[PDB]
Formats: C-alpha cells, structure tokens, sequence
RNA sequence: UCGGAGUACAAAAAACCCUCCGAGUGAUUUUAAUCUAGACAAACCAGUCAAAAUAACCAUAACAUCACUUAUUGAUCCAAAAU
RNA sequence: GUUAAUGUAGCUUAAAUUAUCAAAGCAAGGCACUGAAAAUGCCUAGAUGAGCCUCACAGCUCCAUAAACACCA
C-alpha cells in the first residue's frame, strides 16, 4: 500500500532523461561541501537534529542590550577599498607573499578584532557555555563595549582573563583590575558571580565582587558593595565558570537593598539570583559587556573554607551509575562458569550453620 | 565533563566520513576567493573562527587565497583559541590536502601556536 | 599444488608453538609471531612437519 | 519500507548511468555511428596533422576545450600512428642519391558528435581561422575506413585472403 | 553435507526425485594476543558478534586481505607428538 | 525627436549609510602534474548601471541597454 510523500523528494529536481547533458560533480570536496548544506535543511523526515538535541530549534532570542554603532556602509565600502589598494600596489610585498615568506602583526589584529567583531564572537561562546541560560534564561545581550579583567600574581607578571579562559585560584586570590574605554558622562556596573558552585541550591549562584556607580574608566572611586571572595571551587567537582557582567545605567540608582555586610563570609548571604536582580533594575541597567573565565580545584582553595569561611572542606567524587545485569536464571544454559560471580554479594566466604 | 575528559564520544559512523568522534572539529574550507577555519562542537555549533573575510585580517595580508595567507589563519585562530580556553581539537584531512603545502604548514602554526590536535582519550570510554 | 602444515618454535627459549599452514614449493619459513609468555614479539623459525 | 512515504529516498542508480562494465569477451568498441539526423550531423573526425610534435599536440587541446565550453559531447581524444618519410635529396652533377634528412608527420585527432545543422559554420569558422602554421585541419566523416588506420596489420589473413580469392 | 538467487513479492521461519548457480580451497603479508560487560541464533550438540580493561607496536596502535566472501568442513572414544 | 520593455561580475547572494560581522558563492583563466580531458597543487583578474529621493523604507527619475513610430540603395 504505497503512501504519498509529504513533501517534496530530495532528487526529483532533477531530469533522469538526457544525463549526458546535466554536468557532473567531477570532485569529492564539492560534494561534501553540497552534502553539508543539505544536511542543514529542516527536512520533513526524521533527521539526526530532530532526535540529538537541538535545543529547541530555532528560538526567538530576546535581545536586551545596547544597540549596535551606527556606521554607513556607503562610505566604509570606498574606504576599505581604497586602503586596500594601497597595499596591493605594493611591490615588496609582492616579493614577499610569493616567495612565502611573511608575518602579520598579531596584536594589531587583537585590537581591531575587539572593535569589529569582537562583540559577536563573544556572543557565541557565552552561548556555548549556556552563560545566557543560567543568567537571563532566553534572554541575550552583545558585548558591545570591550571590557578587560586582569590578576596581579607576581611583582609585575599580569594573568589575563579572557572569554572562556582557564585560571588557578592561586592567581585569583586578590582583586583583579578591569579596564575599559568609558567618557565620564555615564555610569557602569561591575558584577562577578560563581555560576556553579552553590551548595544547597543548584539553581543559584554565589556573588564574589559587586562594585555600584562607578565613575568612568576609574573601577576603585566607585561604590563598592560586596567585596572580593576569591574563589572557592569544591576539591571534586572542578571547573566552575566565573563571570564578569558590565551594566551601564542611567541614572544613580540606589542599590543600597543588595548591600551586604563588610567581612561578609555567610555563604547563605552569598545567594544571588541575576534573573532577579536585573528584574528590579532592568529600566536603569542594561548588559555592556562580559568575561567569564573557568576555575578548578588548588591548595589555596583550602584555606579560604578554613581561615575565611571557618568550613569543614566538603570533597567531592564522580561516581559512575553500577554495571547492569540480567535477571539471574535458577538454570543458567551455555553461560561461562563466572555467570556466577556477576551477582556474587561479596567475594568473603559465608558460612552458614557451620 | 568535556574538560573532565569523561564526557561521552560520538563513537560509531565508520561508513561515512569523516568520524563525529571528537569534542570539537576543526573545519577549513578554502573557497577561491577566501580561507575559513572553523572550530566545531559535535552539536553543529561554531565556537571561534578565523576567516579571511573578516576586514580584521584582509587589510593585513596581500592576498587572501596564498600560502601565507593560511598561515594568518592558523596563527590567529591558534591565538583566539588559547583565549576560549579550547586546547585540543581533532582534525581530519582530506588525504590529497594532508600532502597540500598550505594545509601541512597551517597545522605547523597550530602546534607552535599552542593548540594541539589529537584530543585526550575518553576515560572510561 | 598443496600445502604443508608446519609447527614453528620461539627462538626466545620458551616452550611455545603454533602451527601455520606453508605451501611445499617454499622455502623453510621464518616469522615475527608474538609470545604471551614473554610478553614481546620475539624470532619464530619453522621447526617441525606435522600435517600435509 | 513500502508504506512509508519515505520510500525510494535511496534511489540512486537512476542518476548514473549503467556503465557496462569491459568484460573479457565482450570487450568491443561498439559505436552506434549515428547517420543523418533533421539537424544533427553524424560522428565527425578532426584530423590534425603537423610536422611538429608539440605545435600539433598544442592545437590538438585548443579544439578539444573549445568543444567543452560549447557543450560539443567529445567521444575521444586519441592519436593516430605517426609516418616517418626519408627525405632524399638528389646531388648536383650526378645522378646518385644522398640521405638528405628524416621528417616525420604527426596526426591527432579529437573525435566529436553530432552537433546543430547551425553551429556547423560557427564552430568551423573558429577552427580554420586559428590555424598556427601549416596544421592541415581535416574534417571528415568517422566511417570504419577512417578507423582502421588506428590498429596493426594482420598477414595471417592476408594469407587467407589471397587464398580464398 | 555446506553456501547464494527464485518458489518464500514487505520482520523471521517455511517443503518437494522443484527451477538455476557453486563449495570439499588457493594467492598474498598487514602472522592477526590475553581477559571480560551485554546480545543475535538455537531442541540439544554446535555456531556467531562484542564495549571496557591489559600487553604489543605510530610510544594514550586488534576487523589479516582478495577471488558473487557467503560455503571452503567432522562429535566422543582412541592413537601418535614436547607436556 | 517620439512610443512601449530592462540595466550587482558570466549567472546569482548579502547588500542597496532599512539595521547588522560583510561586497559572497559557483563559474572563468595561467603554470605544474603518463600523452587528451578530469582531479590535485600553486596562482591571476573584479562589479554594487548613473544621479536624486529617504536618510533609518527603498523607489522614482536620469542615462544606458533594447524594441517601436521612424531617416535608408
Ligand atoms: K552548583
Ligand atoms: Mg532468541
Ligand atoms: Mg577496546
Ligand atoms: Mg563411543
Ligand atoms: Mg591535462
């Protein structure tokens, strides 16, 4: 009982008759890069993004953040060509491109990547690593303004945090400096939080620096509100992610009903909600910028839930779900002589009676 | 879990190529005009990507479908890796473009850049 | 043609043999098998004729 | 399966053609020579022939990408035996001969189909005018004829031949 | 006796002194290990796959390949050989 | 001069200071690679018709392409 498809079929574009005359593909990395683009289409058949998590397909992603520079295309297409002209009539580096002999300037590339799409590179790594999720649920926001965070580890050594970066709470243990390119005409908010890493509750996430209104470039002269708690990661689960969020607001808001204590060391005081607390505040702030780094497990850890927080160290363990077996047979047929030892309780002998 | 090395592989494929066995992929595509380097997770995504149709890079190099020119892109996505905290990724090769002098001297920059290929193996796999 | 059955011994002084299937017209055979025993892949050299 | 509407979403060997494989005793170059069509002329031979190697070869590409680019189906691109002549020159004052040099001639030939009574003139009218220098450009029918020069010669028949005539 | 196609049209199974092809081994080297979760198959005896783990060697290396690859085979006892 | 169709590269994408990271993809070429093609490696050339309008939607107009009334032996 043949039934009609419901759609159209892949390959009836094309004409069976006459196939001398429809040109071939001749090549194998033209058929991969089709094939890849096909394989992206939402078919009305089941396909493996149907069934492997897809997340939801496609989401009407909330955008709440600053808009984008306004930059006339017009004027920036001639200009760009016209530089480039500059470097094409450029006859030694001709020489040098030929004989495959050249180097680029890495760190002027860093910095025009920051101002040109640094922002949407951003974007797709906090999405990655699910930063919107736990923070705004559906809600996003593009990194518009560059934002740097750096520890002071040695005399002068500087560790840099970047997105999605790796750092020892070792270099971690004192406040970092953030700088950014602000006017003073404006205000800006300074927010780190431990996403993962609260102990009774898993929806929510500790607080371990909070600076309010602060004035420009200059992060110290602002209002400061909770202090620096250098991170805390347990010893078995490693590898929580620390973020760095930038609000710019308005006005001075009055951001005195989140003030916590001076040598605040209650972890129960620590609990934060930043769906929540941007919902309060979410006409004077708005998300600028962000930088988020992962943290694991060290020595220096250790003293912080001794000297700081006056905790027992809670360890962890990753514990794998037990092996799965069959209902056991009273008559086991063709099975080797250990079928036996599978459901064995213990490997000590137990007398009975005797 | 992924930096835990415990994370599940997509173990299995093998009649078709190539193998989604890998926590992220890295995907070059040389078009005629522009080179595109991808990093990949397994779920589709792009993670970081150094191209050179990004005006960053093109007002840099000569010309953007050289030698050298896959060498900027392997130098800057080395760096941008480093910087997403990605330090393994798997790549797998055309035969024909393993012996290409681009592609040969673009993985010599990964592995001075400090990004290294052949991700760990599963623990407990 | 047929071929020759021959039983080949370790050169590593343990006592392990195993048989491989030759053809007459060949020559004495000699192999790179590899020993549990010692755990390395060690010399093998056709010892004996067992079966044809 | 049958019933379900993505059935034959696998079809595959409608898009290639059969490609009948060379077998050993069928192995035969059986050409349909097609003959006289409303618009479509037959199997059509290019034979060009130079004395020069590579200005032969040179001009014997050109003609087969210019029918590439003009949809023009090539059937093949094979070459004919070459013939080497011992050019003798007479000596003056005398009447005995004297090797005097050995040329040799070289013929390649791209084999074409059918095409348009109308493109006729056109695609000839690009050939003879872009003759280099002294190819001999000749077009004619792809008859049997034509085709023997290509394989050797058999004196094990002509023995027969001659005998059973 | 063993395998492939049709009879047996779409999961499996399914007969005839039914219709047609084969097998009772060669060629080559990549000479192919030990140990164990879970399963297919099946009256029984037999047959098949196989993650993890360990060793071998790119120092985080296990499918011998090709010939329609599917069949290329024989249970105890007993006998001979180093065990 | 006048009457009716059209004008990102060869086709075509984004774009068209409507916003955005950006003028894209495929064709088309040179050289090397058993002799032809084809693959592969290396490598070359580049357009947003023109102005105005709108400056935060994009279209009108101009010019040109091109047909027509229509100069022609
Ligand atoms: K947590
Ligand atoms: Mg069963
Ligand atoms: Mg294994
Ligand atoms: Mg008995
Ligand atoms: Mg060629």
């Amino acid at each position: 009982r043949r039934a009609a498809p419901l759609g159209p079929m892949p390959n009836e574009d094309i004409d069976v008759s006459d196939l001398e005359r429809l040109k071939k593909y001749r090549s194998f990395d033209r058929y991969r890069r089709r094939a890849e683009q096909e394989a992206r289409k939402p078919h009305w058949w089941r396909t493996y993004r149907e069934h492997f998590g897809e997340e939801s397909g496609p989401k009407d992603r909330v955008d709440i953040g600053l808009p984008p520079p306004k930059v006339s295309r017009t004027q920036q297409l001639l200009e760009r060509k016209q530089a480039l002209r500059e470097l094409r009539a450029n006859v030694e580096e001709e020489r040098a491109a030929r004989l495959q002999t050249a180097r680029i300037p890495l760190e002027a590339v860093r910095a025009e990547w920051e101002r040109t799409c640094g922002p949407y590179h951003k974007q797709r790594l906090a999405e990655y690593c699910g930063l919107y999720r736990d923070l705004f649920h559906g809600a996003t926001f593009v990194p518009r303004v560059p934002l740097h965070v750096a520890y002071a580890v040695g005399e002068d050594d500087l560790m840099p945090v970047y997105h999605g970066n790796e750092v020892t709470p070792t270099e971690a243990a004192q406040a970092p400096e953030v700088t950014y390119e602000a006017d003073e005409g404006s205000l800006w908010t300074l927010l780190l939080t431990n996403l993962d890493g609260h102990l009774l509750e898993p929806d929510a996430e500790y607080v371990h620096w909070l600076v309010t209104n602060i004035p420009g470039n200059r992060v110290t002269e602002g209002q400061e509100t909770c202090p620096y708690l250098p991170p805390f990661p347990a010893r078995g689960s490693g590898f929580h992610r620390f973020a760095f969020l930038l609000f710019k607001q308005d006005k001075r808001i009055d951001f005195s009903g989140d003030t916590r204590p001076s040598p605040c060391y209650q972890l129960a005081q620590r609990t934060f909600h930043t769906f929540d607390f941007y919902k309060k505040h979410q006409d004077a702030m708005t998300p600028a910028g962000l930088a988020f780094f992962q943290c694991r497990w060290d020595d220096s850890v250790t003293r912080v839930f001794h000297q700081l927080l006056d905790m027992r160290e809670p360890v962890f363990e990753f514990v794998r779900p037990p092996p799965y077996h069959p209902k056991q047979k009273r008559f086991p047929h063709r099975q080797p002589l250990r079928y036996l030892d599978r459901y064995r309780d213990s490997h000590e002998p137990t007398y009975g009676i005797y | 879990l992924e930096l835990l090395a415990v994370a599940r592989k997509e173990r299995g494929w093998g009649t078709v190529w190539p193998s989604r066995e890998f926590w992220h992929r890295l995907r070059v595509i040389r078009t005629q005009h522009h080179i595109e380097a991808l990093v990949e997770h397994r779920n589709g995504q792009v993670v970081v990507s150094a191209s050179t149709r990004e005006w960053a890079i093109k007002k840099h190099l000569y010309s953007t479908r050289n030698v050298v020119a896959c060498e900027s892109v392997g130098r800057v996505l080395a760096e941008r890796c480093l910087e997403a905290g990605i330090n393994f990724m798997v790549y797998h090769p055309t035969p024909w473009e393993a012996a290409s002098d681009s592609i040969k001297r673009l993985q010599h920059a990964m592995t001075e850049g400090g990004v290294v290929l052949r991700e760990p193996r599963r623990i407990y796999e | 043609s047929k071929t020759i059955l021959v039983k080949m011994m370790s050169q590593a002084g343990t006592g392990f043999s195993f048989n491989t299937k030759r053809s007459r017209l060949r020559e004495k055979l000699t192999l790179l098998h590899y020993d549990p025993v010692v755990k390395k892949k060690v010399l093998f050299v056709e010892q004996k004729k067992i079966r044809s | 399966y049958r019933s379900k509407p993505t059935h034959g979403i696998g079809r595959y060997k409608h898009l290639v053609k059969a490609q009948e494989p060379k077998k050993k005793k069928g192995k035969v170059e059986v050409r349909p020579i097609n003959l006289g069509t409303d618009y479509e002329y037959g199997v059509l031979n290019i034979h060009l022939i130079a004395y020069d190697m590579a200005l032969a070869e040179s001009y014997a590409q050109y003609v087969h990408n210019l029918c590439n680019h003009l949809a023009i189906k090539v059937e093949e691109s094979y070459a004919m035996p070459t013939k080497t002549m011992e050019v003798l020159q007479l000596q003056e004052q005398g009447s005995k001969m004297f090797l005097d040099a050995v040329l040799t001639t070289h013929e390649r030939v791209v084999q074409i189909s059918g095409l348009s009574a109308t493109f006729a003139e056109i695609f000839l009218e690009i050939i003879h005018s872009n003759l280099p220098e002294g190819v001999k450009l000749s077009v004619r029918e792809h008859t049997e004829e034509d085709f023997k020069g290509r394989f050797k010669a058999r004196p094990e028949l002509e023995e027969l031949l001659a005998k059973l005539n």
